[PDB]
């Protein structure tokens, strides 16, 4: 949840 | 989603704690393109193949010319009337005992320059560099950031890459550290700070009314912060030229630039 993504 | 402005303006006038959400579209006005948008294209790449580690563990030069180039273009841009009247509001509600925080997505530290005090920058900073070796952040907003730098980062499709020796990219001034630096800016795969989230979640948690303003919502975490909002019950209101995937989850959607839009609202 508290990675960066895409998404 | 409504559009009535009169009815998010019943809500404006009453609200205690606002928290504004803020993506690249809050700064296109500055003459600062988007990501997803024009524009977005830096040589043959756009942001998100940039924008990891594993592009900076496999050619820091090239991730270093992309930063730089940022860096150079964004020195000369000003503030719009977005970021002003984000940053007014902040200080006219502030002065009534009431609470206006903005979390951006944005590295640009437009809103600082426009005025806002109560920042939470949750991708980091294009103005700041971190140590790969012992970790240390600093600010640095040197032209050119170093050296071989100078002259480098043109955007061109076509452009030939400056492969700099990564003994000649940017290296940590700390107790003779030396460590190879990177931009302290959060890249696809990487955390969010957990005490920057801490904050976020708080401001989530209790705010009133919520303000969702020129992002495509399709980048996590930061895509799920005005959703969580308006599932409590609060209204939330989005700011954008075009619909997002969050769009219905609104209580409000407000089309058009938001150099026009906020200052409207916010008035
Ligand atoms: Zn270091």
């Amino acid at each position: 949840t508290a990675r960066k993504s895409t998404g | 989603p409504s559009s009535s402005m009169a009815d998010f303006r019943k809500f404006f006038a009453k609200a205690k704690h606002i928290v504004i959400i803020s993506g690249a579209g809050v700064s296109a006005e500055s003459g600062v393109p988007t990501f997803r948008g024009a524009g977005g294209y830096w040589r043959k790449w756009q942001a998100q193949d940039l924008a990891t580690p594993l592009a900076f563990a496999h050619n820091p030069s090239r991730v270093w010319e992309f930063y730089h180039y940022r860096r150079e273009v964004m020195g000369s841009k000003e503030p719009n009337a977005g970021h002003r009247a984000i940053a007014e509001c902040e200080t006219r509600l502030g002065k009534q005992g009431r609470r206006v925080v903005v979390i951006t997505q944005n590295i640009d530290e437009l809103h600082r320059k426009a005025g806002t005090k109560n920042l939470l920058e949750i991708h980091g900073s294009l103005f700041k560099t971190r140590c790969t070796s012992c970790g240390v952040v600093a600010e640095n907003y040197k032209s050119p950031i170093c050296p071989a730098l100078s002259g480098k980062g043109a955007p061109e499709p076509g452009t030939q890459d400056a492969s700099i020796p990564v003994e000649k990219l940017p290296r940590c001034e700390e107790a003779g550290c030396g460590g190879l630096l990177r931009p302290h800016v959060v890249w696809f795969g990487e955390n969010l700070d957990p005490a920057i989230l801490e904050e976020v979640d708080r401001e989530l948690a209790h705010c009133d009314l919520c303000l969702v303003v020129g992002t495509s919502s399709v980048v996590y975490p930061a895509a799920m912060f005005a959703p969580q909002v308006a599932a409590r019950g609060v209204p939330v209101a989005e700011f954008n030229t075009e619909t997002t995937p969050a769009t219905n989850r609104f209580r409000f959607h407000f089309q058009g630039p938001c150099g026009t839009t906020l200052p409207e609202a916010l008035a």
